[PDB]
């Protein structure tokens, strides 16, 4: 996160840290006790599928304070329409091997209903984006969880307000600033774009891509989660399958 | 009704045959008798921050 602040401990309780061989991989969002939503592009370079760990209740990477909960990722579910190395359909659904225990530091984010997300949440201007990604373009990553408030743009304004450029599809949305001061970065990939509505927070976006970290004339691109509610809900009701990676039909 | 101001609902809104509207809540919440408000039924409802809720 570029130009944000340290999220006070326990204030982003749905933030997931994804690890591969103990190394920082991506972020994610806890949506109940066994399910995490992240970005499909996070798993493009994975070979060691059995070494994927999800950490809940994490805040400071240099210290263990006892609030962290680690779980093996039993399954990674990606849409059939997602193509590795590209931008579209950038969402992954992760099944944890064992449920996390809900505490003051570990709480799911509400996965909203599609209608509510499209007709109400899409019109809330500001939302929170978070992660332990880079603090600057070509800089070091954060030791403490960072948070940034970003404004959402109508896809027409994203196109006219921006300076080999990939398209913005109906499965994406722009959020952020064009002045190069505030942004989500590659190390924040998979993390939540969370929207507040009448005292409750909801999952509206996933940290997906951009044209360089906090680049002038460019906005952050987030997966449009409202397009996947039904796909996500159907999969959460399905029986686990042998193998870690599962490609599931989309729609 | 749902398209405008969320049909007055705090959370989910369903339109019915006529100008009938039912508000609904996410799991871990129950609808109050006002028919619009949602109250938690569990210790850790989704989308709520315990350290802020206990302040
Ligand atoms: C949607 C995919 C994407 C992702 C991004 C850039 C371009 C593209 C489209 C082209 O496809 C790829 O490059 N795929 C790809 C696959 C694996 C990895 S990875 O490193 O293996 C993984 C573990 C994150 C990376 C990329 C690393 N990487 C550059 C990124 O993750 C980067 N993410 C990002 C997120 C938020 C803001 C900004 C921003 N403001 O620039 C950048
Ligand atoms: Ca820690």
């Amino acid at each position: 996160i570029v130009g944000g602040k340290v999220c006070p401990k326990g204030e982003c309780p749905w933030q997931v840290l994804l690890l591969v061989n103990g190394a920082q991989l991506c972020g994610g969002t806890l949506i109940n006790t066994i399910w995490v939503v992240s970005a499909a592009h996070c798993f493009d370079k994975i070979k060691n599928w059995r070494n994927l760990i999800a950490v809940l209740g994490e805040h400071d990477l240099s210290e263990h304070d006892g609030d962290e909960q680690s779980r093996r990722v039993a399954q990674v579910i990606i849409p059939s329409t997602y193509v590795p190395g590209t931008t579209n359909h950038d969402i992954a659904l992760l099944r944890l091997h064992q449920p996390v225990v809900l505490t003051d530091h570990v709480v799911p984010l509400c996965l909203p209903e599609r209608t509510f997300s499209e007709r109400t949440l899409a019109f809330v201007r500001f939302s929170l984006v978070s992660g332990w990604g880079q603090l600057l373009d070509r800089g070091a990553t954060a030791l403490e969880l960072m948070v940034l408030n970003v404004p959402r743009l109508m896809t027409q304004d994203c196109l006219q307000q921006s300076r080999d450029s990939p398209n913005i599809t109906e499965y994406m949305f722009c959020a952020g600033y064009s002045d190069g001061s505030k942004d989500s970065c590659k190390g924040d990939s998979g993390g939540p774009h969370a929207t507040h509505y009448r005292g409750t927070w909801y999952l509206t976006g996933i940290v997906s891509w951009g044209q360089g970290c906090a680049t002038v004339g460019h906005f952050g691109v987030y997966t449009r989660v409202s397009q996947y509610i039904e796909w996500l809900q159907k999969l959460m009701r399905s029986e686990p399958r042998p193998g870690v990676l599962l490609r599931a039909p989309f729609p | 009704i749902c398209v405008n101001e969320n049909g007055g609902c705090e959370q989910y809104c369903s339109d019915h045959t006529g100008t009938k509207r039912s508000c609904r809540c996410h799991e871990g919440y129950s609808l109050l008798a006002d028919g619009v408000s949602c109250t938690p039924t569990v210790e850790y409802p989704c989308g709520k921050i315990p350290i802020l809720e206990k302040r």
